């Protein structure tokens, strides 16, 4: 039945994962003992994907929860929902990556790699027919970055006909001092290039701009960023989760959205926009609902969607509004900027509405776009990353873990083909 | 920068925790047979 | 024309080499500068096997000199035949084996086996056609047993086709108190067992032995040894050196001699036996020289061959002599001793007669025996190498140059299995 191994990885990842099954779990009407109390038969006709149903009718997180980093596994099972997580599914190690790429993919990462596979084989095994994989992780630190990437390579070895997805955090010098955080990145953008075959960019550059020009946060703080992060996540797995017709599967969302194997890096949109506390006073109208999240100002990865083309999109509203009004506005939308839609990919916009809004609002839209703007968002790593490399700069934390300095030059090399491949396509004509 | 701290008096035998100095880390970061003919 | 690369390795090898060089000159009738002067056309007719001819009709030895020990060079350069070598075919590093296998093998020998196999790939394919190698070296040492044996194993790589003979001198305690001899010989036959297609035991137990009981000697130094060593050498490559019909070649002498891949370690025997200064007052017999050739107090190994069976025999005359009374005389010693010749080889005993004797000598005889009588030798130094292994006695020296314990285990089991196949067929019968 369609299941869905979810992996979560470092700080970042296992913050971000938290959450995710804190607002899924609401969503389905799961408590954090796994009973269901819900009103709507739509909440379990699904549940399956991302649920395994324990013996007494209870639903456990099919999650493993990951980090080098001790003091993580305290703070998830601390948190309002780390009661539903299944305990052998917690692989913790002593000795953190101290925020180092090398260390998470190829020292401490891999001593603690195989005790993670035999848990994510005993998940795998138990599904009836698994679609793929779900990572939540962050490219910037050491774990997430390193240590997931190292996951997502032999997973792929014993997996390598299922769907590996990706919820990737981009990092930001706005929210992070840290350094080495552009070799990081490039180093698993290189890895995500290769073996992924769909990856969210949720970008911390966007987030931050987000609650301090948006939400108007003097001060944004994580729990900010992931109230971003979760309502993204909420709405890009919509689909997976409850019953519908289109993208309803990680296989058939990469068919509509991958035209390119390389160029599967989406550009993740909402709307409405809110921060922890808002009221909404009012529903948004469908018009308001298109136009938002087409707005540059409602993107989760920092690039200006008019600066690129879109290869593909998938739109999807939630709760209950006229169909015919929503298809007129994706048309509108479409037919008004049609300059930033590739003509050379005939039907390439793909629209679902599912019935279930998320808390607190009666009508949402998410908006997932292939856009090739996105090179903004691999330039900007790329200048930083080249900035420090020219230098040779804190190169001996990396090679020091046994890393060789030809490995940097063929992920900036890769990173850049990358970016040279979306210009291909913005600049490719339907002749 | 490396150099102005040297002009205020930086020590260049000075060693971190791991038994390195400034320059042992810049070089760090930096990453045959010879056929001689001999008379008897 | 059937050419022969010889090659030369440590401080026995060379001294060996040397010898063998000096005395085959001699009946070659070429001086130290490589001019003939000679007295019969037989010694020119098959110069070719071991000289090449330079300009100004001379003669060079198809010979590479190699060492790891500083100081050889100047004593081999200076010896009697020192300047009719090739300069560029001596190869002398500057760090010695120190007695150590491992260190000839993996270490201080391999950084010097590319320079040797520049030399002898250059001797190589100067040859119009090339019947394969002859190595002199002792297993006792670090240098001839360690590089030695590395120099077979690349010689093999690049010419697998061609014939790998070698002159290999057995260690005693009788003649070097050195602790590790018995471990240098055993990884060394555990190599010369898989790669090489005939090799000549020359036991430093057998030569002390002869010199001492035999010839007198209070205390045999290395010159009475070697004058034992280069008459067998002599001899033992007669058929190769001169026009003949039996075993004219190293490949028709192995097709002759082996009958079983690894049963390829030959006991030379000679007749008759004299120590350097002593002169010949008659000449033996043609009964003189079989009876003495085939005693057990005239062989070249510390075996008696009446603890075994002959698998195969090659015996050579040299010298005017009756060829009807030689083959008398072979029928006589076979029908005699019986019971020490497998009876499932028909007709293994092959005798040659060549019409030059060797210096000092009107008649002479050789003897090279294929006997499962070898396996007192191989036990021998089995006993002497599992006295020290079973208290791991002195293996850092060993394991220290990077090797591995259980290679040693491997030497010492293969050896004993040799010793196993020669038993094997010494209780065959021709049912
Ligand atoms: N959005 C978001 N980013 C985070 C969070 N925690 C850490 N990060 C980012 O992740 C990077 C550091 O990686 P982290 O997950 O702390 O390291 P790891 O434990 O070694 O994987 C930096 O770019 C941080 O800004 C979080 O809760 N939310
Ligand atoms: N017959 C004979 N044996 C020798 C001679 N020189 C050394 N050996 C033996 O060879 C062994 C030592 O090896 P050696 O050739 O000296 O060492 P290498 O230079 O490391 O190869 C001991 O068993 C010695 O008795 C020599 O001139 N004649």
């Amino acid at each position: 039945m369609r299941e869905i191994v979810h992996i979560q990885a470092g700080q970042c990842g296992n913050q971000i994962g938290a959450k995710f099954w804190e607002v899924i779990s609401d969503e389905h009407g799961i408590d954090p003992t796994g009973s269901y109390h819900g009103d709507s038969d739509l909440q379990l006709e699904r549940i399956n994907v991302y649920y395994n149903e324990a013996t007494g009718n209870k639903y456990v997180p099919r999650a493993i929860l990951v980090d080098l980093e001790p003091g993580t596994m305290d703070s998830v099972r601390s948190g309002p929902f780390g009661q539903i997580f299944r305990p052998d599914n917690f692989v913790f190690g002593q000795s953190g990556a101290g925020n180092n790429w090398a260390k998470g993919h190829y020292t401490e990462g891999a001593e603690l790699v195989d005790s993670v596979l035999d848990v994510v084989r005993k998940e795998s095994e138990s599904c009836d027919c698994l679609q793929g994989f779900q990572l939540t992780h962050s490219l910037g630190g050491g774990t997430g970055s390193g240590m997931g990437t190292l996951l997502i390579s032999k997973i792929r070895e014993e997996y390598p006909d299922r769907i590996m997805n990706t919820f990737s955090v981009m990092p930001s010098p706005k929210v992070s001092d840290t350094v080495v955080e552009p070799y990081n990145a490039t180093l698993s953008v290189h890895q995500l290039v290769e073996n992924t075959d769909e990856t969210y960019c949720i970008d911390n550059e966007a987030l931050y701009d987000i609650c301090f020009r948006t939400l108007k946060l003097t001060t944004p703080t994580y729990g900010d960023l992931n109230h971003l992060v979760s309502a993204t996540m909420s709405g890009v797995t919509t689909c997976l989760r409850f019953p519908g017709q289109l993208n309803a599967d990680l296989r058939k969302l990469a068919v509509n959205m991958v035209p390119f194997p390389r160029l599967h890096f989406f550009m993740p949109g909402f709307a409405p926009l809110t921060s922890r506390g808002s009221q909404q006073y009012r529903a948004l109208t469908v018009p308001e609902l298109t136009q938002q999240m087409f707005d540059s100002k409602n993107m989760m990865a920092a690039c200006d969607p008019r600066h690129g083309r879109y290869l593909t999109v998938a739109a999807i509203f939630r709760g209950r509004m006229s169909m015919k009004e929503v298809d007129e506005q994706m048309l509108n939308v479409q037919n008004k900027n049609s300059s930033y839609f590739v003509e050379w990919i005939p039907n390439n916009v793909k629209t679902a509405v599912c019935d279930i809004p998320p808390r607190g609002l009666k009508m949402s839209a998410t908006f997932i776009g292939n856009s090739t703007a996105i090179q903004e968002l691999f330039k900007r790593i790329s200048e930083q990353f080249t900035a420090m490399f020219r230098r040779k700069a804190f190169l001996h934390w990396y090679t020091g873990e046994g890393m060789d300095e030809m490995e940097f030059t063929e992920a900036e090399s890769n990173m850049n083909d990358l970016v040279s491949e979306y210009q291909q396509y913005q600049d490719a004509t339907a002749d | 920068i490396v150099e102005v701290l040297l002009k205020y008096g930086a020590d260049v035998n000075a060693q971190d925790k791991f038994g390195k100095t400034a320059f042992d880390i810049s070089i760090d970061n930096g990453g045959s047979v010879q056929i001689v003919y001999k008379p008897v």
